[PDB]
């Protein structure tokens, strides 16, 4: 039954889908927003959990957010998918860095060993104390009381 | 014969009329088909056409975060700079696409078929590149003292790293070649390149500077890395005052665009990693523009000055050049060189070239004394004043 | 929860996804002219209910 009702959405839900970001997170009622009066005193705002979305094609699309991962989890800066064929939220993705930044992460360097890196004895102490000790030998620092 | 002659004129019209039938069958213009390789490729090709593998849009993968709805997804940022979340087309595993790696996605259906080769985004740098050139060995002066010093550092680890590990010597890194224009920084580097027989990429830095600040920098890191990966690579960086200039700003200008790139080169040579055994050579137009990071040993172990080729060098360039040439042999080639004043390497050769021309001019199978005297008297007066060297040398 | 997605998503698909706009200027409060943040300007209606 879920698949059946979902079925009209499901055709758009598949490929292609874009990504987008969350301008605002709108936490309201799960289904059906307020009803306005005048001629027919009933709903025009039916918005459930909703997000006002700015796409990264420099277009803005309004869409009621999926009841599986609600608006409330979502915040500004978060990535979220949205379908091109009709703008529904395809999925929720967590916040993540650029490709350049991935290069920037760890590579690790190998040991020259303190004894083995020749001279500069007074300096071995200065670098070791400053850099590696507050991270690794952290408890002694906590005992000193310094930042 | 007469019949045959008629066809010469005719064939040109005959190819033009036929031209829509030629175009379809052989290639170019209307219905481009080669018939020899796209024919063979045709059965494989049908797989790609059927799929949405056309388009397969240029991108690089930022992160491979998979998520729900369609499970195998990757977060990609295209080279024109906007991100899409995409899908996996079954034809590879999620293993094949990896974070930071270049990847192909469709435009009509966003999904990866085959990952795109990483780091080959500069085309501009490739433009200049000729692998293993050299005018001819004879113009060099052959073996000079200058050439031999250059081989110990350059040839020897590329040819054999085995000998390096055995003795237990660290492998070298950098040679800094310097002197004003025409002392042959590039000529010697080409000669050693051919000898070692390592693959040779020379590049001008002036194409690794392009568009605005930061685009040129991306080109330099990716190129360098790519070479570093490659076993037995020799890179001769040709003329850098275009990724090699002074470091300052005054806040009425600024050297920045130049310094971003220069610094990116310097960083990469040894790296923050031990070192490789892949060699870098830098050719600089000024010794007056260099900052200390470049100068440290392990990014520059010995400085060799190719400026104004040595006392031995001036005579070797003329005789080895003279050897090749059809010239008179009753004139002392060294006397002509000696006459040459404070000679840049380019200048010594200028005598030979001017001397030979007079000889060619006559069309003799040698040369004569007269051709040499007019050449050399002319070179001493005019050319030397008008060399690169008087102006540059004082500055440096 | 999944049944919930389908229903809230249903409302959007009528419109073929709703688009953000802002009143470029009030000419009347029945017909407004709206500028679209996705791009082009429109003359639009209003609901008899709203």
């Amino acid at each position: 039954k879920i698949k059946e009702n979902s079925e009209k959405i499901k055709v758009n839900k598949t490929l292609p889908y874009l990504v987008s970001n969350v301008i605002e997170l709108l936490d309201v009622d799960p289904n059906d927003q307020e009803e306005d009066g005048a001629n027919i005193d009933l709903d025009s705002q039916r918005k459930g959990k909703c997000a006002v979305i700015k796409t990264s094609t420099r277009q803005t699309y309004f869409l009621p957010v999926i009841g599986l991962v609600d608006a409330e989890k979502l915040k500004p800066g978060d990535l979220v998918g949205v379908n091109k064929d009709s703008y529904l939220i395809l999925e929720t993705l967590p916040t993540e860095y650029d490709s350049r930044v991935k290069a920037m992460e760890v590579d690790e360097r190998p040991t020259e060993q303190y004894s083995d890196i020749g001279g500069l004895d007074k300096q071995i102490q200065e670098l070791v104390e400053a850099i590696v000790l507050p991270m690794n030998h952290k408890e002694k620092f906590e005992n000193l009381g310094i930042q | 014969q007469s019949t045959y002659s008629r066809q010469i004129k005719q064939v040109e019209d005959d190819i033009q009329q036929l031209l829509k039938k030629i175009n379809e069958l052989t290639g170019i213009k209307e219905s481009d088909t080669g018939l020899a390789p796209p024919a063979l490729w045709d059965l494989a090709a049908d797989k790609q056409t059927l799929q949405s593998e056309q388009p397969l849009q240029v991108a690089r993968c930022t992160k491979i975060i998979n998520a729900d709805s369609e499970d195998p997804k990757y977060i990609i940022n295209v080279k024109q700079f906007a991100k899409f979340v995409v899908d996996l087309s079954d034809q590879v595993a999620p293993t094949d696409i990896e974070e930071g790696m270049r990847v192909g996605v469709d435009r009509n259906k966003y999904q990866i078929h085959i990952p795109l080769p990483p780091k080959i985004d500069p085309t501009v740098t490739m433009m200049q590149v000729e692998e293993k050139p050299d005018v001819t060995y004879s113009d060099v002066g052959g073996c000079k003292e200058q050439i031999e010093k250059l081989r110990e550092v350059v040839e020897t680890p590329l040819l054999h790293p085995e000998r390096f590990v055995n003795l237990g010597i660290e492998p070298p890194k950098g040679v800094l070649l310097f002197g004003p224009p025409g002392t042959g920084k590039t000529l010697c580097a080409r000669a050693v390149a051919n000898r070692t027989d390592a693959c040779f990429i020379p590049v001008i830095g002036s194409e690794l500077v392009q568009k605005y600040v930061g685009e040129g920098a991306r080109m330099v890191r990716e190129l360098f890395e790519m070479a570093r990966t490659k076993k037995a690579c020799l890179i001769f960086f040709d003329e850098i005052d275009a990724i090699g200039g002074a470091r300052f700003d005054d806040g009425a200008g600024g050297d920045n665009e130049v310094q971003r790139t220069m610094l990116e080169l310097i960083n990469q040579l040894d790296g923050f990693d031990p070192r490789g055994n892949i060699k870098v050579l830098m050719a600089t137009n000024r010794p007056d523009t260099l900052d200390p990071a470049l100068m440290r040993p392990g990014r520059l172990d010995r400085k060799i000055e190719f400026s104004l080729p040595d006392l031995e060098g001036r005579t070797h360039i003329f005789k080895i050049h003279a050897r090749s040439m059809s010239v008179e042999r009753d004139i002392r080639f060294e006397l002509l060189a000696r006459l040459c004043p404070n000679s840049t390497g380019a200048e010594i050769r200028s005598v030979c070239t001017e001397a030979g021309m007079f000889a060619i001019r006559a069309r003799r199978k040698i040369a004569t004394e007269k051709d040499f005297l007019e050449a050399v008297n002319k070179v001493i007066k005019s050319y030397a004043k008008f060399s690169a060297t008087p102006r540059y040398m004082t500055y440096n | 929860k999944q049944y919930e997605k389908s229903e809230n998503d249903l409302k959007a698909l009528q419109s073929v996804g709703q688009i953000v706009g802002e009143v470029l200027k009030q000419l009347t409060e029945e017909k407004f002219i709206v500028k679209a943040t996705n791009g082009p300007r429109y003359v639009v209606g209003c609901r008899r209910q709203l």
